[PDB]
RNA sequence: CUUGAGUCUCGUAGAGGGGGGUAGAAUUCCAGGUGUAGCGGUGAAAUGCGUAGAGAUCUGGAGGAAUACCGGUGGCGAAGGCGGCCCCCUGGACGAAGACUGACGCUCAGGUGCGAAAGCGUGGGGAGCAAACAGGAUUAGAUACCCUGGUAGUCCACGCCGUAAACGAUGUCGACUUGGAGGUUGUGCCCUUGAGGCGUGGCUUCCGGAGCUAACGCGUUAAGUCGACCGCCUGGGGAGUAC
């Protein structure tokens, strides 16, 4: 069970939809005893470049320690969900819980 | 012939040749010409002065839209991507902004081998 | 590889106690578990050929190791290849 | 695998082979069998249709499940076997209602896998959902052309079609011969490639192997006499003429679809 | 590049064709032009550091100025 | 002077873009330690800061988007 | 027995490797819009593309390959070699403090494995570049350089080759012998009374002392002073060919 942390926005007409995506995916985590560690959903944030001819898209920053199996899954739900927009899941092997 | 004012002056500035292509906001071109269309055929064709000229004969054939402000594009290398800027402030036209939007790739396509 | 609770469980399996470390039995089994833990890596990542350069490293290590045991006291030689499974 | 015979003799020198251990080694699933006689190539009325048919192995026709539409219930791939019909191989799975069911095999299928159907299904290999709910770019095969038809597209061995894009009510497919065909989203298709990928490395090594497969020898036009194909004739491999199918229709390059109602679908057409 | 204009033109231009060389592009696509092989990269790129090591610590010299 | 090594921040946040920002140029190119100061390991860091950013789009690739 | 050599605990840096997935820039092609007589190329031209509407400009889609900037006589790797980002599996290296085994070490004919590029086989893929090829130039000629196109190939999977100016032209291992300026990665302490000063390790770039060398030059990473083992050389051709 490792230290990841997971950047992922999400389509600016589904944000109403990230509450449920978030209790979701974090009840998915603590169902494994996944450890939810930050949860800042950044809101809607406007983008640096347009994604799929679409600026402004919505952020939500997770930090888990959850299993491979979890976080893979986890992987396959963004890539399978059409919400979903650029998650990047990375390692970061500590307990972050700052700011930002 | 519909009067348009938000033109924008692309410009494909290259080695040989250089092309100015006046077009609205949105890319329809309004009109276009050349260094090799003005005389200049040859060695002539890649100077400043051709450019210079060519940026000339294309503040016209757009007097049929009335342009006022001009957002310049210079895209590629050439002699012809600071004296057709020049030449086309000296035909009456406000620029709004000079734009560089010569190609730059990110180590993408492999180019020609070399000259020798 | 090998983690830390693995190669300390081994350690205390193979050697006179946890603080014995470096003993030739410890060294060869953990080696022994290494390389038993490594043949599934290069089960399918065949083309590993700068990783299977330490795996044989390894082995050859294990295999100067075991010529020390033997030659040294024949009986905990015996003893480590039956209780580890080698010899081919 | 593919094993490659040693030249013990010739007519097995040249022979290359695809040995599945993991087809059953038995018979197959006796109430999903009917008997399928041979033909000869000869239509309705007895008379050679299609030529170099004939003779060949005995085979029972083995009822494949190609429609999918049983849907929300999961089924088990209780065994792999070998379709003499195909050139893929077949997989029999059993429902959890009871129900056993021959399916294609797509690429990763081995015995105890969890695939189904429906709409809600999920995106494994195997399961089978109409092209809605299929995510595009994704790699199907067993697509159907209509909606309930029954599936019609990459059913070979190895082969598969690929989702590019999706307009409204209809889905482009590049379909394996590189044609963008549009099908309506409404119709369904199995995830992942068609299995038995290796199929195409057999070499069959000699001419029986081809005539118990059931393949009757070819006669090139030119072996022939004047009246019995456009080629022939002349004192010693003579040929003088343009190639031709033995009808007379040009051949080696002449473009004999004409449709004209299926058109609408075909975006861009084989390379 | 984008270098909108205040208002005298080439108090802007000026700030264009020297951002150009700040951003280093018309210099950028002389490297784009041929493909130079990864030896004269490397041979270049070599030839250029052992360059920049000319000592100019050793400028203490008389030379009858 | 390498305001990293300054202060021992011991790993460049990639959504720091705050000051992220003040290591690229109005093109996004990033900018070098030898013009930055920047210690290596820090100049490490901050382009692998610098490029998950603008994987995520808090900054961009370059200009023209 | 511990000063060699290894093991364990913590940590560090890294284009080390293998697999998978994405990102953006750009080239090309396709469909569409504007628009029009040029484009392209060169020493100059021409072949070539273009009024069947190119080039230029904008929108949408496809597809492949490589990852601008960071980028550094920087890093890692036994060598070959390896640079977008993310994940998974994995090798090695180094540092501090300790414990641990106790010479378990160095080298290596034969043997085994890895081994750029080109090349070969089967199956895919094919944007760009491009052997061969075709045309246009140059020419005394030009089966060359230059231009316009362009196929293998370059890409991927798995096999084969086993060679390079595969080069610090410098075998590996160990010990000892003035210094200077760096780079990189560790680490201890002191006023951290900042990013500083003072040390101690690993790798590394340049200059240079003794010494060595035919000289050039090497010069604590020696080509200096020695030890161990291995490989190799014996005038130039023929020939690294022939059998
Ligand atoms: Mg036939
Ligand atoms: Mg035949
Ligand atoms: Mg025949
Ligand atoms: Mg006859
Ligand atoms: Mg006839
Ligand atoms: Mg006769
Ligand atoms: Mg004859
Ligand atoms: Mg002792
Ligand atoms: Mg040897
Ligand atoms: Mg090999
Ligand atoms: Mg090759
Ligand atoms: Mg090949
Ligand atoms: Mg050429
Ligand atoms: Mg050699
Ligand atoms: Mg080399
Ligand atoms: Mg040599
Ligand atoms: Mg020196
Ligand atoms: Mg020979």
């Amino acid at each position: 069970m490792r230290h990841y942390e997971i950047v992922f926005m999400v389509h600016p007409d589904q944000s109403e939809q990230v509450p449920g995506m978030i209790e979701r995916y974090t009840a998915a985590i603590t169902g494994a005893e996944g450890k939810i560690h930050r949860l800042e959903d950044w809101g809607r944030r406007q983008l640096a470049y347009p994604i799929n001819k679409l600026h402004k898209a919505h952020y939500v920053l997770m930090n888990v320690e959850a299993p491979q199996e979890v976080i893979d899954e986890l992987e396959t739900t963004f890539r399978f969900n059409d919400a979903v927009i650029r998650s990047m899941v990375m390692r970061t092997k500590h307990a972050v819980t700052e700011a930002s | 012939r519909k009067q348009v004012s938000d033109g924008v002056a692309h410009i494909h500035a290259s080695f040989n040749n250089t092309i100015v292509t006046i077009t609205d906001r949105q890319g329809n071109a309004l009109g276009w010409a050349t260094a090799g269309g003005s005389g200049f055929r040859g060695s002539r064709k890649s100077t400043p002065f051709a450019a210079q000229v060519a940026a000339e004969r294309c503040a016209d054939a757009v007097k049929e839209y009335g342009i006022k402000n001009l957002e310049v594009m210079v895209k590629g290398p050439g002699p012809g991507r600071e004296s057709t800027i020049r030449a086309l402030n000296a035909a009456g036209f406000r620029i709004t902004n000079i734009t560089d939007v010569t190609p730059i790739p990110h180590n993408g396509c492999r180019p020609p081998k070399k000259r020798r | 590889s090998l983690s830390t609770e693995a190669t300390a469980k081994i350690v205390s399996e193979f050697g006179r106690d946890a603080n014995d470390t470096g003993s030739t039995e410890v060294q060869v089994a953990l080696l022994t578990a290494q390389i038993n833990h490594l043949q599934g890596h290069f089960a399918e990542h065949k083309k590993d050929h700068h990783s299977r350069r330490g795996l044989l490293r390894m082995v050859s290590q294990r295999r100067k190791l075991l010529d020390y045991l033997k030659r040294k006291d024949v009986a905990r030689y015996t003893q480590l290849i039956e209780r580890l499974g080698l010899r081919r | 695998a593919v094993v490659k015979c040693k030249p013990t003799s010739p007519g097995r020198r040249h022979v290359v082979k695809v040995v599945n251990p993991e087809l059953h080694k038995g018979k197959p699933f006796a109430p999903l069998l009917e008997k399928n006689s041979k033909s000869g190539g000869r239509n309705n009325n007895g008379r050679i249709t299609t030529r170099h048919i004939g003779g060949g192995h005995k085979q029972a026709y083995r009822i494949v499940d190609f429609k999918r539409n049983k849907d929300g219930i999961p089924a088990v791939v209780e065994r792999l076997e070998y379709d003499p019909n195909r050139s893929a191989n077949i997989a029999l799975v059993l429902y959890k209602d009871g129900e056993r069911r021959y399916i294609l095999a797509p690429k990763g299928l081995k015995a105890g896998d969890q695939i189904q159907s429906g709409v809600d299904a999920a995106i494994k290999p195997g399961n089978t959902l109409p092209m809605r709910n299929i995510p595009v770019g994704s790699t199907v095969h067993n697509v159907e052309m209509k909606p309930g038809k029954g599936g019609q597209l990459a059913r070979s061995a190895g082969t598969y079609v690929q989702i590019v894009a999706r307009d409204g009510a209809y889905v482009t497919l590049r379909l394996r011969s590189g044609e963008m065909r549009k099908v309506e989203a409404d119709c369904r298709a199995t995830l992942g490639e068609v299995g038995n990928a290796e199929h195409m490395l057999r070499v069959l090594g000699k001419a029986g192997a081809a005539r118990w497969r059931g393949v009757r020898p070819t006669v090139r036009g030119t072996a022939m006499n004047p009246v019995d194909h456009p080629h022939g004739g002349g004192e010693g491999r003579n040929f003088g003429k343009h190639p031709v199918t033995p009808w007379g229709v040009q051949t080696k390059g002449k473009k004999t679809r004409s449709n004209k109602r299926t058109d609408k679908f075909i975006v861009r057409r084989r390379s | 590049i984008k270098v909108r204009e205040n208002e005298p033109f080439d108090v802007a231009l000026r700030r264009f064709k020297r951002s150009c060389e700040k951003a280093g592009v018309l210099a950028e696509v002389r490297r784009r032009e041929f493909y130079e092989k990864p030896t004269t990269e490397r041979k270049r790129a070599k030839a250029s550091a052992v360059k920049r090591h000319a000592k100019k610590l050793a400028r203490e010299n008389a030379r009858r100025t | 002077f390498c305001r990293f090594t300054a202060e021992g921040v011991q790993e460049i946040d990639y959504k720091d873009i705050a000051t992220l920002k003040n290591y690229i140029t109005e093109s996004g190119k990033i900018v070098p330690s030898r013009i930055t100061g920047t210690r290596a390991k820090y100049q490490r860091q901050l382009a692998r800061a610098i490029k998950r950013a603008r994987y995520l789009s808090l900054l961009p690739y370059t200009d023209r988007h």
